[PDB]
DNA sequence: AAACATTCGTTCACGTGAGTTCCAGTACAAGTCTGGTC
DNA sequence: AGACTTGTACTGGAACTCACGTGAACGAATGTTT
């Protein structure tokens, strides 16, 4: 939604529950700025 | 197996003879490191210009 | 460091006589004194040379006040060489039609030192004379010359025209046959012998060149060459067995010390060239991307895998650095030098002060000779070194032994190349005709000789003292370049030509077994 | 061919590196 | 006379092509088996590519030998070592010799 | 007289550009298979 | 007619190697300061 926004976001281990793609598309869903490795200005890491 | 060159033994002037030049013992480097895209994950070109 | 060089060069009217087929002696001369002064400058060498000049006409020096040591001049006083003296050299110095002796410039020339030695602290003092021996000399002062020269610790080197048909120079032959030497010449060779040999015994007597010789064999810089850095450690038999150790480098591949700067033609200045890189994705719009946003990754069959530089040091291989390790010992057969890896030999010495740790290397190494046997050792210099396996084999001389270290290869640094064998194979089958011939040129090529059948072994070509011709060539086109702007580079030096290819007497003897195999053996491009 | 490996044909089958085994 | 200790760089494997040239395998299988038996290298100018300066190698044969089981481990050939120039060698300092009981 | 820095000097590791060998992809000509009608 | 297969050639990209350049760890020696 549009608090979910403007934030970067990393993933880089899912659990069995989701997959890494599903989570990945999820947060997506939402408007997260998806980083595949954090940097500098990375909310976190999942 | 691959020549490093295919080169030209030369007797004289006149009697010449190709040979193939191999490398039976060579150092062994790790693969060169490769830059990427911190968030896509994919690589980039990489041009230098001067000016 | 630092040391004097005082080079002393005659111009007399006997140098100017050019012997038709020879080069003139002064030619030469010029020729060697050059190569040494380019060395010197282009090299970046905190050296202080100086030139004295015997048989000027004129006369300049601070032992001229009377009619005592005439027609001696310097040219410079000891400084820092620059492009000013070759310039003189090349273009200014002429020969001098007065005759003078050169033991007054001998003389000249230690007074020269030692003025100029009282406001610096020098290590080393050195001294070239470049002398025909063909003028008349006073021996009064030679008791003098000799305690002057034993007090002052100064080295000394003589080259003459001729050393101890065709002629090329450096052309591993005869420069000056022994056939016209005057008498004056063989006083001045007996007398100039005398003092080499009582101030350096009996090896002075490889201290006195020939101008050609000196061309090709780096001897001018012999005693003006730093040692190599001193890397201790200490070889480690076991956890309770140490020798502190000194390793140098005892041969190393020698290259360009200096680099080529880009400068923009219309400004000769590196600061209006700037090169910057930019990193861009593929795709059209080619957006580009910043340093920080920039990972580093490896390939792992189609699949990228990241590495960070972080997580590539903390995932690196740690070990502790500085360490010569003995992992065994293995029969000297069991290694090939064909299999040698790396860019450099070891030789290790004992420590410089300790005798204990030089009786404990000298016992390991006479074990390790007379047991014919090498150990395997693991060579770190530093904790990011990455450790390596090398042999040492021990090396014994008359006046010294140490241990000859050589990298050696991994298992994933060998190559499994599988060829076809030539013995058995009958397409491939040299007959009786062309082993003979084969067995004609390969005798008519030897390039060693029998020793006076003194079970010794003389070499016709020994490439291992040829100096390396591309830093030659190098200073020579750029000085041309310097002193002639608007001049294009020149051809290659004869000398250089002479001193890379074998002696004339080889290729006579080799003409016709040459053209037998040629006219024997078909050759046909395909 | 005798010891040609198996995960790579034309080469020949490189054998366990095993370092240094003092002898009796 | 080819020192042991003179390395200066790991050395190549030289091997008769004939794709360019015809008939240079019978040459070089000759040239290898003369040096063999008179235990003789050759010497000779080498140059890789262009514009690189030329460096004094030594060609020595090579054997060709098998294991137990008939495999190729030395294949036959020339191996070529480099001859490291004058400039390429260092000076060792000067040291006292030492002897040790036996 | 001892500790720190500094320096400094070196040397090793890493990165970039030019030459050589090998193979994938593309252009063109010809052989080969197939369609229909009078 | 057309389309696909075969060959032939031809070239450009990938991998390998070496030379050149630079950065930076670090190791020790020496000079200076307390």
């Amino acid at each position: 939604s549009n608090i979910f926004e403007d934030v970067e976001f990393c993933v880089m281990s899912g659990t069995d529950s989701q997959p890494k793609p599903d989570l990945e598309n999820r947060i997506a869903e939402f408007g997260g700025y998806i980083v595949q490795n954090p940097g500098p200005d990375t909310y976190c890491v999942i | 197996k691959r020549a490093l060159s295919r080169l030209k033994l030369k007797l004289n002037k006149d009697i010449v003879i190709s040979v193939g030049i191999y490398n039976l013992v060579q150092k062994a480097l790790k693969p060169p490191p490769i830059k990427l895209y911190r968030e896509t994950n994919e690589p980039v070109k990489t041009k230098t210009r001067t000016f | 460091n630092k040391a004097a060089v005082v080079l002393c060069m005659d111009v007399g009217f006997t140098m100017s006589n050019s012997i038709p087929g020879i080069e003139s002696p002064f030619e030469q001369a010029k020729k060697v004194i050059t190569m040494f002064v380019q060395r010197q400058v282009f090299a970046e060498n905190k050296d202080e040379i100086a030139l004295v000049l015997f048989g000027t006409d004129g006369t300049d020096n601070p032992l001229s006040g009377g009619d005592q040591y005439q027609n001696i001049t310097v040219h410079r006083h000891l400084m820092l060489p620059d492009f000013d003296l070759l310039e003189d050299i090349e273009s200014k110095i002429q020969p001098g039609s007065q005759q003078a002796d050169f033991l007054d410039a001998l003389i000249v020339s230690m007074d020269v030192i030692q003025h100029e030695t009282i406001g610096k602290k020098f290590e080393k003092r050195h001294i070239e004379i470049f002398t025909d021996l063909s003028s008349r000399f006073s021996k009064s002062q030679l008791d003098i010359i000799i305690h002057s020269l034993k007090k002052c610790d100064i080295s000394l080197q003589f080259f003459l025209p001729f050393s101890l048909g065709p002629f090329r120079l450096g052309g591993h032959g005869p420069s000056f046959p022994l056939k016209g030497i005057t008498e004056q010449q063989k006083e001045g060779l007996e007398i100039v012998k005398m003092v080499m040999i009582s101030l350096e015994g009996e090896d002075g007597l490889d201290e006195i060149y020939s101008f050609s010789e000196s061309l090709r064999k780096l001897c001018v810089f012999k005693k003006i060459e730093r040692h190599s850095i001193h890397w201790p450690c200490r070889l480690t038999i076991g956890s309770n067995l140490s020798i502190r150790i000194a390793a140098y480098k005892s041969i190393l591949q020698e290259r360009v010390k200096k680099t080529w700067t880009v400068v923009d033609a219309k400004t000769l200045k590196k600061e209006d060239i700037q090169k910057e890189t930019v990193y861009c994705l593929n795709d059209d719009d080619e957006t580009e991307v910043l340093k920080e946003d920039i990972i580093q990754g490896f390939r792992y069959g189609s699949d990228i895998v990241p590495f960070s530089k972080v997580d590539e040091e903390q995932m690196k291989y740690k070990s502790e650095g500085k360490c010569f390790s003995v992992l065994g010992f293995c029969k000297s057969s069991q290694v090939q030098r064909r299999f040698f890896m790396g860019n450099q030999v070891l030789k290790v010495f004992a420590a410089r002060d300790d005798e204990a740790a030089a009786v404990a290397l000298s016992s390991l190494i006479h074990a390790l000779d007379d047991l014919d046997m090498v150990a395997i050792v693991r060579y770190a210099y530093d904790k990011r070194a990455n450790p390596q396996v090398g042999v040492a084999f021990p090396h014994i001389k008359h006046n010294y032994e140490c241990l000859v270290y050589v990298q050696l290869p991994f298992m994933e640094d060998l190559r499994q190349y599988m060829f076809s064998s030539l013995k058995n194979s009958k397409k491939y089958a040299p007959t009786e005709a062309q082993l003979n011939a084969v067995d004609a040129l390969i005798d008519s090529m030897s390039l060693a000789k029998k020793d006076e059948k003194t079970d010794t072994l003389e070499d016709l070509f020994p490439t291992t003292k040829i100096p390396n011709p591309r830093f030659q060539r190098l200073f020579q086109c750029l000085l041309h370049r310097a002193l002639h702007p608007r001049e294009p580079l020149p051809p290659i030096q004869q000398h250089i030509w002479n001193m890379l290819n074998p002696p004339a007497e080889v290729t006579t003897k080799s003409q016709i077994p040459l053209s037998k195999i040629k006219t024997l053996f078909p050759l046909i491009e395909a | 061919c005798p010891g040609e490996s198996l995960i790579n044909p034309g080469f020949k089958s490189k054998k366990p590196a095993g370092g240094v085994d003092f002898d009796e | 006379l080819l020192k042991k200790h003179h390395y200066l760089r790991p050395s190549l494997f030289v091997y008769p092509e004939e794709s360019l040239v015809i008939g240079s395998s019978t040459l070089f299988s000759a040239l290898l088996i003369k040096c063999l038996e008179k235990e003789v290298a050759a010497l000779c100018r080498y140059t890789p590519r262009r514009n690189i300066p030329p460096y004094f190698v030594a060609l020595v044969p090579q054997e060709e030998e098998l294991d137990d089981q008939k495999i190729q481990v030395t294949p036959p050939g020339f191996q070529l070592v480099f001859l490291p120039f004058a400039d390429d060698k260092r000076k060792m300092p000067f040291t006292e010799k030492i002897m040790a009981t036996p």
